[PDB]
């Protein structure tokens, strides 16, 4: 069961699961995720990037780094096996110098993104409502002007649609300058099923799917936090 | 037990701290009691007075020789906890703790007693730190605020004490017809998702207008579940206290309770088919229209006016709260000809100009409601020279008569004196009239947003 | 020939179509400027008559042996320009047209040729298509409304005949007084602009409300110049019709004109430094409030209530209006806490306890009032059975008597029909009270947006 | 006179301003615009190119050019005295080959626009109110939300601060994520100007400064476009 994933985490006395780990669990319920594998080897990084395809990005995984790239936590675009094999101890150095304390479960390889429209995913637990979703369009409209919309779990479709058209930049999803039109139909279907892993997961207090990437089919998570309780 | 229907029409009911003396709140409670009429068996409890306002009185409650279903309880806060435990012994199912001096104080632990206490005996607490409540039906007033309501179907629900005792007078001057008020004050046990289960299954109540300042903790979820399916059949309008921050931090204070997210209690009330009021005047406005009309089948809403400058304002009103008027439909504008001039406008607003007598008012509501693509209808009126403001209104309401049907009408009236009394005559009869042309479209609007409302909730319930 | 002292001060002033005839239009007029009192010479214009209400009659302007500063026409379209040049030969200064059937019946030619022949004589035109005017400090009501209105320093302009005439009565209702009303109609030749240019030089005229369904093309400057100027002493209230996208077209309709873009005409009143209303309501409530109050000469507002609810409702709609509330004076607390209970709240608004008797009132009235580091106070009040409206009421007349100053003041008061009554003795006492506390802070926030609105003027005019 | 273009372009029965010309009148008011020459010869453009300052932008000035990408009339990021020379003929090869009716006004160098916060300012003429100014972000802000600001001209120093701070996508002006607060000053500076402008020139029926680029010192208007009536 992908509930082995939060007893695991409890049991280490984790508050929030690992990157890796939080993927597969969002992926378990059937919301698309880029791929990833965890790197245990310089060669196996090596070898995952191989079969993953390219490029990929590496970055890692630690249960003591939270804001990754101002660590040098994070490197990118590596087509070749020689490409990243160099970004493997560059990183590695990089943690090293400035999270010595830090322990490093592996460092991860990450599918690429083709760029899109971003999105956040998120769920909360209100002291009132309980579990309960969040939509907004990703960058500066939810982190600087909040342009968010709430809906409480479980989430109908009536829910889901009607959330997605109330926020302010939902004309970003309908075809502006050099950008399509984007799949609704799969963000409501994330949205709902974002209400389900609150609904039915007790120990998960919180989960920020950000940012997620729509295109004109099919959206994918690109990053994503589950915190425990 | 969770069902209150003895509550609300108990056999007896006990006013526990009623006095010899007229001024404290149990005399005023009890005198209410009598004045109302009501028609089961009174205990007024005194540990001295051998009769009260002709009544046997009782030192407790337990020496009461009948089963008491209702314990109206105004003793200061120390003797509380006592008169509990009399009632329970006596078999008491409900408790209207008047009393204050709980959670609102800081004393939770006494009001985490308090209800300890009273379900040890399996009774439930109403309050405490309210103004007890009046249930129509039943000829009940177990409050100390007015001694009568206008009869009707609205149930009105209050959270705050003072702003409800006033409200319960201030719908007498509004014309509303009341089902029910009660007092929820403190909510240390009974609150909103219990009385919202029972006026659901109360066929006397047809519209719930609560005023409310926040949810209790792991509460919020029942209650979207529970005004969901009520808002299937009867229309909700929730007056909140603290919908900005500021005002949130104010009711935080005044309450003794943390303050909740304005975000999501919003889109909680959008999922439970409720309509936000910002304002008493909306909530009363809304609240008459939702009370005496049905809702709009359609979206053929027809708007009639002798103004033109009435009929730009209710335009106006009507796009911000995205309603959008359509050309009348063909036979209508038909009817109209055979009596206006050439010079009428028929964009909707249809505009029968300014020199319309009295029966043209007759004849237009008329003819609107009586055609079959005319779903809701608002008559504006501009008091001229050549008409009569009652003469207008007596038009309407022969026209509504004759065209037989029930389709929503609001009416707005603008004028001197004489359109006040009007608008009077109009709201007497159950026509909900207003003198604004943009109070009768917000009350028209507030009709079709429970349309709406409904139909999110159907879709949101829709079977997979 | 643009200075209108002589239009709403005439030595003389003919009516042109008073007939024996009670009912015509013209008689309406030629009635109610006898009734109301105009102390001038009146002269009745009809072709047969020997005199017309106890006036001698003539059958011609130019027969009057007097000079006749305005004339008032009321006869039919085709027979207004010949009117017009009798006027002309009579030196006839203002022609008022009642006469409908000009550019708003499609005859734009009719019009212009009207304004056309009047400017040849120096001859200035209100209207065409109006119902006339009244100006109180000449005890001259020469329009066929009303035959009445409260004296106060209110003016009202209309470019909307129905409402325009409607509202003159409600000003009575709602205890307007009123020092002019103007019906601007087709506002062919003397417009907003000419009538503030008037206002601003108008030691009578204190507040100016407009109803305003558009301005002329190449007039938007002139308007923001004299209109800016005019809000640096004196409140403008606008109601604008067509204030929405799909409204601007009904209006844009209404009257024959092409839209006027709704967003600039929203920065123009900005720029103006005017009040825009969204509803017939909210303008007489904040004319109401900005005709008995000075402005605030701070933001230090205190709300004062006994109950919070009534409390958070005030907060809420303050906050609406940008308007945030803080700390009361530590003085101001320390004088209230000489009588109210210790559970009482002082973060502002201070709420003094659903407990409160009437005397708290004036107390808590008069301490407010006198404190010289409080700026502006709203009173509200929640009927309870310990109070009695009518004396809260006049707790608050008498504190307001006593503190000896002019602070603004809002009261809101929620009750049955005992407050209907002592809301409606302070209002006419010239004390802006209101049924809800939403509209008492409404009211408020119009004085401080006031004060913003000038603040903003001052500054745009501000010396490099 | 800067009204000598305004006269020139009235005389040759044209209803718009050339972009340099447009440029240079709204540069004889105080607006910043990007520097910009215009090349007679082949040795003033490498000139006007190294006075500039590499990189520069080429691109053809004709009366005719509908679209002057798809006439071979724009070459980008030329770097050297070489470059130049090369793109300056084959822009003239190019455009004199397939527009050969089309008089050549000359061929542009253009100043590099570092990037920074996109605003536009416009001026049009209301029927009611005459010339009024607008305000309002780049991007999507004005082209799909239509986020807004007018002020009746002359602007005072009130109305244009004003009208700044009303916009819905005002905190893009303040510092966010990845980019400093900007020149405030600098934009009210030049909405008062533009204001000035509109009062002044009774020819001008609309003007559009897009794209204003907004940095932490200054502003510089990339594009202006002058209508005439
Ligand atoms: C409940 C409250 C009104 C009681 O105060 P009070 O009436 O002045 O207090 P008293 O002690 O005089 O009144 C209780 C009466 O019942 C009697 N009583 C006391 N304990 C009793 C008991 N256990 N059983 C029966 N009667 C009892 C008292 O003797 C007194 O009667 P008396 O006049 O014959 O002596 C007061 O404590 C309170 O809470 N006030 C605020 C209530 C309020 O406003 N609530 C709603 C906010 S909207
Ligand atoms: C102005 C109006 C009211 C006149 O209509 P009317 O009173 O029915 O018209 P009449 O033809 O009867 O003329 C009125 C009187 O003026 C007299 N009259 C006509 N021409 C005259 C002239 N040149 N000089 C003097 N008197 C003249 C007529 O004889 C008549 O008097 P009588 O009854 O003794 O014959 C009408 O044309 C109109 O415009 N109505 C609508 C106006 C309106 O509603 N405006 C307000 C918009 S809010
Ligand atoms: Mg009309
Ligand atoms: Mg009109
Ligand atoms: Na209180």
């Amino acid at each position: 069961s992908s509930r082995d994933l939060l007893l695991k985490a409890k049991e280490n006395g984790r508050k929030s699961l690992l990157e890796h780990e939080a993927k597969y669990f969002i992926s378990s319920y059937g919301i698309p995720v880029t791929n990833i594998r965890l790197a245990k080897s310089e060669e196996e990084a090596v070898n995952f990037s191989r079969e993953i395809g390219f490029p990929v990005v590496l970055k890692i995984v630690s249960p003591q780094v939270v804001h990754k790239s101002d660590v040098g936590g994070v490197k990118v675009n590596l087509r070749s096996e020689e490409e990243v094999r160099k970004a493997y101890r560059e990183i590695i150095e990089n943690v090293k110098r400035n999270v010595p304390n830090a322990e490093i479960e592996g460092i991860l390889v990450q599918e690429f993104a083709p760029p899109g429209v971003e999105l956040i995913i998120g769920l909360l637990r209100d002291p009132q409502f309980g579990p309960t979703v969040m939509f907004g369009l990703g960058g500066v409209f939810v982190e600087l002007f909040r342009d968010v919309s709430f809906r409480v779990a479980p989430l109908s479709e009536q829910d889901a649609e009607s959330m997605i058209k109330e926020v302010k930049a939902y004309k970003l999803l309908t075809g502006f300058r050099g950008m399509e039109p984007v799949d609704i139909e799969a963000i409501k279907d994330a949205l709902i099923r974002a209400g389900r892993i609150g609904v039915e997961n007790e120990e998960i207090a919180e989960m920020d799917l950000n940012p997620v990437i729509a295109y004109p089919k099919g959206i994918k998570v690109v990053d994503a936090r589950i915190i425990l309780r | 037990m969770n069902d209150l229907e003895r509550l609300f029409n108990p056999s007896a009911i006990a006013v526990v701290g009623a006095s010899k003396d007229p001024s404290k709140i149990g005399s005023q409670i009890l005198r209410n009691l009598l004045s109302y009429g009501f028609k089961g068996k009174v205990y007024p409890i005194n540990p001295t007075a051998d009769e009260l306002m002709g009544l046997k009185c009782y030192p407790k409650v337990s020496d009461v020789p009948d089963k008491v279903d209702v314990a109206v309880i105004s003793v200061p806060s120390d003797k509380v906890l006592g008169v509990i435990d009399d009632c329970g012994k006596a078999g008491v199912k409900f408790a209207v703790v008047i009393t204050s001096g709980f959670k609102e104080v800081g004393n939770e632990e006494l009001e985490e007693e308090l209800v300890r206490r009273a379900h040890s005996y399996g009774m439930r607490v109403l309050g405490p730190n309210i103004f007890g409540y009046l249930y129509a039906p039943a000829r009940l007033n177990a409050t100390f605020g007015p001694k009568d309501v206008l009869s009707g179907n609205v149930a009105f629900i209050s959270q705050s004490g003072a702003l409800g005792i006033a409200l319960m007078g201030y719908t007498v001057v509004e014309n509303i017809g009341i089902s029910s008020i009660v007092s929820v004050g403190n909510k240390a046990d009974l609150d909103d998702v219990d009385l919202l289960d029972f006026f659901d299954k109360d066929p006397n109540t047809g519209v719930i207008m609560i005023y409310l300042e926040g949810i209790a903790p792991g509460r919020g979820r029942m209650f979207i579940d529970v005004a969901s399916r009520v808002s299937l059949r009867k229309p909700i309008i929730v007056i909140k206290a603290g919908r900005t921050e500021v005002g949130a931090r104010a009711a935080a204070s005044h309450t003794g309770s943390i303050a909740g997210s304005v975000a999501i209690y919003e889109s909680a009330f959008k999922q439970s088919g409720i309509l936000m009021a910002k304002s008493v005047e909306d909530a009363f406005d809304w609240t008459k229209a939702l009370s005496w009309n049905p809702i709009p089948e359609g979206e053929r809403l027809i708007v009639l006016t002798n103004g033109g400058g009435a009929g730009v304002q209710s335009t106006d009103t009507f796009a911000d709260n995205g309603i959008y008027l359509s050309k009348p439909p063909e036979s209508l504008i038909q009817e109209i000809k055979k009596f206006v001039p050439p010079f009428a406008s028929f964009a909707n607003p249809i505009d029968i100009t300014g020199m319309a007598p009295d029966d043209w008012y007759y004849m237009g509501t008329l003819a609107a409601l009586k055609n079959p693509d005319v779903d809701a209808l608002t008559v504006l009126y501009c008091q001229t020279a050549v008409t009569t403001p009652i003469g207008v209104a007596k038009g309407i309401v022969d026209a509504i008569k004759e065209a037989g049907n029930s389709k929503p009408v609001t009416v707005g009236m603008v004028g001197g004196p004489e359109v006040a009394e009007a608008v009077s005559f109009l709201n007497k009869q159950r026509i909900a009239a207003y003198p604004t042309p943009e109070r009768a479209s917000s009350a028209m609007s507030a009709l079709y947003a429970y349309a709406r409302a409904r139909s999110y909730v159907m879709k949101s319930l829709a079977v997979r």
